[PDB]
């Protein structure tokens, strides 16, 4: 009866818990990276565009006076 | 003629070069700085300097080359030691005498002023010749003589051929006239890393690269120009594979392409390399450094260096090959390569695409494992090179999930899958046969049909018994080995000698250092023959194991014949073996 | 010959960085100097330089700058360093000043810092050996002169106090094996606690001939804790190459580095790097480590051992990867064996030395050391097995072998582990107590020991 | 599940333990098995 | 605040406890100064909530005191950033310099914050965590700290803003600043409302950080603090064993391992679970408390102190 | 609740000496003092060596003491976990009532009754000096396991045997400091002497 | 389509599809005319597909539209392009019925992912494009047999 329980333990953890666990690590990963850096990144590149013409368009209002 | 206007770090932005081309190498400053152009904004353009760009004054004058990134090849190439950006290490050091490296050295590749016996060929002087033409040929050394050849995307009437003499690399021997122009070469010539050398025709690989080791000679075949993929990163084993194929594969030449890996690592290379040598079939013994171009990149080296070293070993690969021999490129680390593109992607501010790498990966990649393999060469004398890449993989925490390793499985043709397991299981060879494929098996049809016509049929036996027995091994380990059928416990024993003799090369001892297709096909043929016999023979399982013990050392004993007994006497010792276990069994039963 | 150029056209100050208006041909990180109307006096670095106009960082922070009343002396170079056989056994601030309360260093010559990279062909494989005292480490994974090993370590483990240790008890094995050995000891960003307390053991350590120690406050501005890496390293290749002495640089807490090049680079303005920090500290970090090796030419040789804190106590920081891809080592600090208050809290089975095998020999070292490590731990994995072992059965269905193993561990931890932090222990001794542990288990039981040096020892 | 690092390093050290844990229950299971066989020997 | 996210019946409990609000001290408490005079900004609202919110409070007989400001979702996205700020204003106006009680109740907060977004993409500046503005704690600084009593005046604002975590989360900034400002939290859980329980607050994360001074001698029993002590240390033991018991199995669980489920399926049921139109005395309520901690036995209840168990363990 | 890799709690703990990182499970757990004592760390404790010793020599190796039974409570809690508590041996007995002593007796304080408000470095170290007493003598008890009896019979009968020292160790706690510091000193000199007693007699009787 | 990870037989499936491929015929001269666009191939898969499809007869009625990795990687793009105009063409206004066959469906993508990438757009899940729906649905969103016309992709 114990090595039947502790087989049927053993074997549920195997096939369910680690099983369950390993796509949660996969997806919480996936997540943060593939989002938070992605639109983080992307917004400061945005930002930096935004300054660049900035400059652009103080540079030509220059030119121009 | 050109001044510096903007140095931000490793972005240096000069104006006055309105005819700057893309992707053309640029000199900046008095320490001649060498860098490359990207931004080509209005008349100014923009240079991303390898070197240290502190130190660098406004106004510096900015000299333009007129040449992408170029690696100057021709004679004396091998031997040698250079860096990324093709700098000759052993020269610098002697003629600078200082142990560092400079900023700003400006040593040429190949030493002009060394004198080269030229020897030309009896083409006329009024001749007609186009690129690829082997006009002559001259001794760089032993064991590789330079089959020099007229400049490939050149074309003309020769007009004058230089006689048979000791010349040096800036002498010009070769002249030609198209045109009413009449234009001189020289024995140098160059091309860019990025373009790979021109070729009439991509051929289908048929012969295989004979790596000395048995596992890998025989399970996995790899053909003539096809990629292979080493899962190596720690243990070195990948460093030994490499001396294997240096000493005793196939190939007339190999570069091994060091880069960005860690300095000692590189250190423990360039002191091994020379120690090595390799046998020829006269049995005297020569240097292996003289068949070999080392390319080394450590991590101090500039990143963008590190990167283009790649194109630089597999461009001097293709020119050994366009002058029609066989050549293995060795990249010691695919994943430091992947490495410096990452720097090199942040450092120009690209969109990332998976895990940080920039979008092109995959192509870059791609292109670098496609520019290699069998090749009918340009020009004449018609004659076939190949050059065959057994890049590295180092994948980062040992995951396949890695997008260089995926992207590399998927160009791959042969990854012959090293596993730590196996060094952990007192494995010298250490070659993980399950995980471990091979896509070029149909391709050596012709070839083993030739060399052994049941070849093919042993080597699908021997899979299909590996198979067996992974799965037996978990079949053991839930009842035991008695509850096995008497056929499945001489396959499982059969598969643990395969495993144990034939499989697992040691590689230490003389008689194993070199294991040639021959002996190993005969190993294969009588272990598999063996097996087969006992197999319809069942008669009992302990019975036969005690009766066919003999047999059972007697299939051993051709582990222990070897080349080194000779490959006539080995190949009759296998046979006798062979035959001595057929009577065994069958007399017994 | 050539005097330098004060201009006064301060135009825009922005956070940590001053611009200059129109300097005529400014050199790029050319140093410069920056009087204060109130007559202060504060350093500066030049950063990206465009065409007439210089921007600026500065340390000592940005405040009291006024455009009209500032003005900017250019020096025109490029962050020389003065260095000489006395600099030994005196303390320096990060930028350089020394702070012992002594005379300014007289130059034997005046070097650049970040060096120009040794020539590939000239580096050589480690060997030797060099005893870091603590007879984990000296015998788990031990170091070669010339091997670059980090140590990672995570906030609250006593990186500093073992750092500490480690240059008191540094040493040669040579000696036992039968005065060139040199420490350059570069501490990055440390607390005022922790630099009283570094300050105090050299003022005691009856070492101080030997040792160099630049300390960089955290107080101290972000662009001082960034040269000091630099300077430490001239220093050390110096004293190493040109003066033919092996030397052991110690990094500390090399975190506040990166950070600090994040501090830069964000003032650069540049975009971010992945995972928040800069993409350059790749190549910033190699040039770090890679000034460490053998040269063939000079007898000297140089051994790096950064102490490279690991944020959120794993590895998987961006930092810790990259370091240990560039690197070849990585001995650990656990935070359970601090928690247990053994004051090494060296985790062993962790621990690894990518080049043991060239460290341990005949000649240096004894011939039964890689065999005695190998051998310690498979016994202690086999003894963390079975008290796992004992955990889930209670101990009663344990064999002799079972329970020999428990007490081979139970003594590991009370002896070999824990070492007095001023006990110092050569090699030899170091190996003398290892087989003491060993001879508990039978001699047959010493399965990984090999044949005739088993009886050699084993004996006693 | 929040992305966030902290759920993050909540699952890795799930998944360690969970690890550690199977192996232990493996041990004890081969043991109780082992004994088990024992006690069948001697019933037969 | 309360704590809901999408689905969850948080404008239902908000309309009931608008309702049920008063006085607590000694069960003592016309009270036209005492009456609450609810001012409720609602921003984002689907009509069908503007409807179910106008036909309450007109069904409550409270229109002569309570006050409404709607910003449904429809209308223009702007708008929805002033109306918590005026109801604020009104409050204040009628609270302090009209000397009445005044209660505020919040809608939608994560609304309020998707407007600050809009704004901010709008004016185009650096962004703050998951692309909100930075200055967005300072916004639910300024729109929080405008309540609490005045010692100058007789009057007070409670506000209860009723917060939507987006994904069902509290590591989203809105929640977070939130908690890093506001001095409670009420949770209102999904796998309670998956068990149909029509208030599915969860207790476990709620808390008031100024609960001890709220319970005193006139508002409830002297060992009220006893009880909620007793009873979040039931809970946690409780919430242990039951995973304990899961993993190991429900045989191998103790006695007191199943007590302890006892005592939370018991609490979850009764305790938990209320009507929908019924409000309900305190005293008496702590009295069922007590029958829920007298279940566990007086050793177990080593939190509570022998001399309120001696008051009112047997009661 | 938020995890410690934010920017800011990296910045402070790179610098900052001790950190009271305080726990929601515990909480939740309605433990007021809430400090975790894993997570929480005092680099100062090199310089208090010299206050400790001229104050209570024997302290230091009593608190390493606490700190190793805290630190086995933690690991083998994970265990009993999993396992369960049928293969604890009298040793994980011992050490697991000791562990539930502490988290009882010791690292908790209330602080709003006059026992409580206030603890004095004093009353401190004779609690811990007596919980650590009573797990060294627990210890030996069982080590012994002589005359055909001890170990876990050991445990069992000191559990019952010597409860009522066991229970007023947790009164220790309600000792109330206002009465003066020689008064509890000697009452927990007291205590301390019976607990040597115990474990004496219970020694002579040799279970 | 196919779905198939790396590694699979999927592009010999492909082949042989394509050669056995046929109407029901429960004639010829409209029978099916299969296009094959190749995007990003390797230089062996390429060599099998020709002698593949050279052998099998099937060159009297197949069309190819071979793409290297080793050509440029925005010529990518435009083949399942061209592939798809042809198609249209030879179906809609020449009647005869068309089973275009589009293979490394991936590699398009990824072509898409480095152009997008070099323009410096908005992107999408895992670094792709956000409007590659659009641009996959203007290739999927081809094949159908328009009524007043006898043909059918």
């Amino acid at each position: 009866l114990t090595l039947d329980e502790a087989i049927k333990t053993t074997n549920r953890r195997v096939n369910a818990l680690e099983n369950v666990v390993k796509p949660r690590l996969e997806n919480t990963i996936t997540y943060i990276k593939g989002e938070l850096d992605e639109l983080e990144r992307e917004d400061f590149f945005r930002l930096k565009k935004i300054q660049g013409y900035k400059k652009r368009e103080i540079e030509r209002q220059l030119a121009s006076s | 003629y050109g001044y510096v206007r903007k140095v931000s770090g490793p972005v240096v932005i000069a104006d006055g070069m309105n005819g700057a081309a893309m992707y053309e190498l640029v000199r900046v400053g008095h320490d001649n700085l060498i860098g490359e152009i990207i931004r080509l904004e209005g008349d100014s353009a923009t240079i991303q300097v390898y070197e240290e760009t502190a130190g660098l004054m406004v106004n510096d004058p900015v000299l333009r080359t007129h040449k992408p990134l170029s690696v100057e090849l021709g004679p004396g190439i091998l031997g040698n030691i250079f860096d990324g950006i093709q700098r000759p290490l052993k020269t610098i050091a002697i003629r600078s005498g200082d142990v560092y490296i400079p900023r700003g050295v400006s040593v040429p590749a190949l030493d002009k002023d060394t004198l080269w016996e030229f020897q030309p060929k009896k083409i006329g002087e009024g001749d007609l010749l186009t690129g690829g033409d082997l006009y002559a040929t001259v001794f760089e050394n032993s064991l590789m003589q330079h089959h020099v050849a007229l400049p490939p995307d050149a074309m003309g009437k020769v007009t004058y051929v230089a006689p048979a003499g000791q010349y040096s690399l800036k002498d010009t021997v070769l002249e030609l006239e198209f045109q009413g122009v009449k234009k001189s070469f020289t024995m140098l010539q160059a091309w860019p890393v990025r373009t790979p050398r021109p070729v009439s025709s991509k051929l289908a690989a048929d012969t295989p690269l004979l790596t000395g080791q048995r596992v890998l000679d025989a399970l996995f075949p790899s053909v003539l120009g096809g990629t292979c993929a080493i899962p190596g990163a720690f243990g070195c084993g990948k460093t030994v594979i490499s001396q294997a194929l240096s000493k005793y594969s196939n190939s007339d030449t190999v570069v091994y392409v060091g880069c960005g890996e860690r300095g000692n690592e590189m250190a423990e290379v360039l002191m091994d390399f020379p120690q090595l040598t390799m046998t020829l079939p006269d049995g005297r013994e020569e240097s292996v450094m003289k068949r070999t171009t080392l390319v080394a990149n450590t991590s101090n080296m500039p990143v963008a260096a590190r990167e283009a070293s790649i194109y630089t070993g597999i461009t001097i690969a293709e020119y050994f090959r366009d002058m029609g021999y066989n050549v293995s490129m060795m990249a010691d680390s695919t994943s430091r390569w992947a490495e410096a593109l990452r720097e090199i992607s942040g450092r120009l501010a690209e969109m990332p695409a998976d895990s940080g790498y920039p979008a092109y990966l995959a192509a870059r990649l791609a292109s670098f494992y496609e520019r290699a393999g069998k090749v009918k060469c340009l020009g004449g004398p018609e004659r076939t090179g190949s050059v065959t890449i057994v890049g590295a993989v180092s994948p980062p925490g040992g995951d396949f999930s890695d997008p260089v390793t995926s992207a590399t499985l998927s160009i791959v043709q042969v990854f012959w899958g090293l596993d730590k397991k196996l060094a952990q299981r007192k494995h010298f060879p250490s070659v993980n046969w399950l995980i471990s494929y091979s896509k070029y098996s149909t391709a050596l049809e012709s070839f083993y049909e030739q060399f052994d016509p049941d070849f093919i049929n042993i080597r699908t036996k021997a899979r299909e018994v590996l198979q067996r027995e992974d799965d037996l091994n978990e079949i053991v380990q839930l009842v035991g080995k008695d509850a096995l059928a008497e056929g499945d416990k001489i396959t499982l024993e059969t598969a643990k000698l395969l495993r144990e003799d034939y499989l697992a090369q040691n590689a230490f001892t003389p008689y194993d250092k070199f294991c040639p297709f021959y002996k190993s096909v005969w190993m294969m043929r009588n272990i598999i023959h063996f097996y087969n016999l006992a197999n319809q023979a069942v008669i009992t399982y302990t019975l036969i194991k005690h009766r066919l013990g003999d047999l059972f050392y007697r299939l051993v004993s051709q582990k222990f014949e070897d080349p080194a007994e000779g490959e006539p006497a080995l190949v009759a010792k296998f046979k006798k073996l062979h035959e001595d276990l057929t009577a065994g069994f069958r007399a017994l039963e | 010959l050539e005097v330098a150029m004060e201009y006064r056209t301060v135009t825009g100050v922005a956070g940590p960085l001053v611009i200059l208006d129109k300097v005529k041909g400014p050199k790029y990180y050319e140093i410069v100097n920056i009087r204060l109307g109130d007559g202060t006096m504060r350093r500066g670095q030049v950063l990206e330089v465009d065409g007439e106009k210089a921007v600026v960082q500065v340390f000592e922070g940005t405040s009291g700058i006024d455009n009209k009343f500032t003005t900017v002396q250019f020096t025109g170079e490029v962050l020389k360093t003065p260095v000489s056989l006395d600099m030994l056994g005196r303390i320096f601030n990060g930028s350089g000043k020394p702070i012992d309360n002594g005379p300014p260093i007289l130059p034997e010559a005046y070097l650049d810092i970040s060096g120009s990279s040794i020539n590939p062909s000239e580096r050589t494989y480690p060997e030797e050996m060099i005893q870091t005292g603590i007879s984990t480490i000296d015998v788990m994974n031990s170091i070669a002169r010339g091997q670059k090993i980090p140590l990672f370590s995570a906030a609250g483990l006593p990186h500093n106090e073992i750092a500490a240790q480690i240059c008191r008890q540094a040493g040669l094995v040579k000696r036992l094996e039968k005065d060139n050995f040199a420490i350059v000891f570069a501490a990055m960003g440390v607390n005022m606690e922790t630099a009283q307390f570094f300050k105090r053991d050299f003022e005691e350590n009856g070492s101080m001939e030997r040792v160099t120690l630049f300390l960089n406050l955290a107080n101290d501005p972000t662009i001082e804790r960034i040269i000091t890496p630099r300077i430490a390293l001239t220093t050390a290749e110096y004293l190493a190459y040109e003066c033919g002495k092996h030397v052991l640089v110690i990094l500390t807490d090399m975190s506040s580095y990166a950070d600090a090049l994040r501090e830069v680079s964000a003032a650069r303005e540049e975009v971010p790097g992945r995972r928040g920090y800069p993409g350059y500290m790749y190549t910033d970090l190699a040039q770090i480590y890679e000034r460490a090796g053998r040269i063939e030419g000079r007898k000297g040789s140089i051994t790096q051992i950064p102490i490279l804190t690991m944020p959120n106590d794993d590895i998987t920081h961006p930092t810790p990867d990259l370091t240990g891809y560039i690197t070849e080592g990585q001995i650990y600090i656990d935070r359970q064996l601090q928690n247990r208050q053994i004051y090494p809290p060296i985790n062993v089975l962790p621990s690894l030395s990518r080049l043991m095998k060239s460290a341990i020999g005949e000649g240096m070292t004894r011939r039964d050391h890689s065999d005695v490590s190998n051998q310690l731990y498979a016994n202690y994995a086999i003894g963390k097995d079975v008290q796992a072992m004992k955990a889930v059965v209670g101990e009663e269905a344990l064999s002799s072998e079972d329970l020999l193993y428990l007490e081979f561990l139970d003594k590991f931890e009370r002896k070999f582990v824990a070492q007095g932090a001023y006990d110092s222990r050569n090699i030899f001794q170091s190996l003398d107590l290892a087989w003491t542990l060993l001879r508990i288990f039978p001699r047959e039981l010493l399965h990984r020991i090999p044949g005739k040096t088993l009886d050699q020892y084993y004996s006693r | 599940v929040v992305p966030t690092v902290t759920m993050l390093g909540v699952m890795k050290s799930r998944l360690v333990g969970a690890t550690r844990g199977h192996a232990l229950l493996k041990k004890k299971s081969d043991a109780l098995t082992v004994q088990f066989r024992q006690i069948l020997k001697n019933i037969v | 605040p309360l704590f809901s996210a999408a689905g969850l019946p948080h404008n239902e409990i908000a309309a009931q406890i608008c309702r049920q609000a008063g006085l607590v001290k000694r069960l003592e408490k016309d009270g036209e100064e005492d009456n609450f005079a609810i001012v409720f900004a609602a921003m984002g609202v689907n009509m069908e909530t503007a409807q179910f919110f106008k036909r309450d409070f007109e069904e409550n007989g409270s229109m002569e005191r309570v006050t409404l400001f709607l910003n449904l979702a429809n209308d223009p996205t702007i708008e929805r950033i002033i109306t918590p700020r005026i109801a604020l204003t009104t409050a204040e106006y009628l609270a302090y310099e009209c000397g009445k009680h005044v209660l505020v109740i919040l809608t939608d907060m994560s609304s309020y914050a998707d407007a600050l977004r809009e704004v901010s993409a709008a004016r185009e500046e650096v962004p703050g965590r998951r692309g909100y503005p930075g200055y967005m704690y300072t916004d639910l600084a300024q729109i929080y700290e405008r309540a609490g009593r005045i010692e100058g005046r007789k009057g007070s604002i409670t506000q209860i803003p009723i917060l939507t975590m987006p994904n069902d989360d509290i590591t989203h900034p809105t929640p977070d600043l939130t908690g890093y400002i506001t001095e409670g939290q009420i949770y209102i859980d999904r796998q309670l409302q998956n068990r149909q329980i029509y208030p599915p607050i969860n207790v476990l994360p709620s808390l008031s950080r100024l609960m001890k001074s709220a319970i005193g001698e006139g508002m409830t029993r002297r060992d009220h603090s006893d009880v909620s002590n007793q009873l979040y240390a039931n809970y946690a033991i409780g919430k242990d064993v039951q995973a304990m018991k899961a993993v190991v199995g429900e045989e191998a669980l103790s006695s007191e391992d199943l007590l302890y489920l006892e005592f939370l399926d018991k609490f979850e049921r009764k305790f938990v679970a209320q009507g929908a139109y019924d409000s309900r005395n305190i005293f008496q309520s702590l009295d069922l408390a007590w029958t829920l901690l007298r279940i566990f036995p007086r050793e177990l209840l080593h939190r509570i102190p022998g001399k309120t168990l001696d008051q009112y363990y047997s009661r | 609740g938020g995890d410690f890799s934010d920017p800011v709690t990296s910045a402070t703990l790179s610098i900052v000496q001790v950190f009271w990182g305080l726990d929601k499970k515990l909480a939740q757990r309605k433990h007021f003092p809430s400090v975790n004592w894993l997570i929480s760390y005092s680099k100062y404790s090199t310089a208090l060596e010299s206050f400790y010793e001229q104050f209570d020599p024997d302290f230091i190796n009593i608190r390493t003491k606490a700190r190793e039974v805290l630190q086995r409570e933690d690991d083998l809690n994970e265990i009993v976990q999993l396992v369960g508590k049928d293969a604890l041996a009298e040793g994980d007995k011992i050490t697991l009532e000791t562990a539930k002593l502490l988290r009882e007796d010791y690292l908790a304080q209330n602080a709003f009754t006059p026992y409580d408000k206030f603890c004095p470095f004093y009353k401190s170290v004779w609690m811990m000096r007596n919980i650590i007493h009573f797990y060294n003598l627990a210890n030996q008890a069982v080590e012994k396991g002589a005359g055909m009896d001890g170990q876990k019979i050991t445990y069992t009968l000191i559990k019952h045997r010597l409860g009522d020292l066991f229970y007023r160790l947790v009164s220790q706690k309600f000792e109330d400091p206002a009465e003066g510091e020689p008064a509890l000193v000697a009452k927990f000199k007291k205590l301390h002497e019976d607990l040597t007693a115990g474990f004496r007699a219970l020694e002579d009787e040799t279970r």
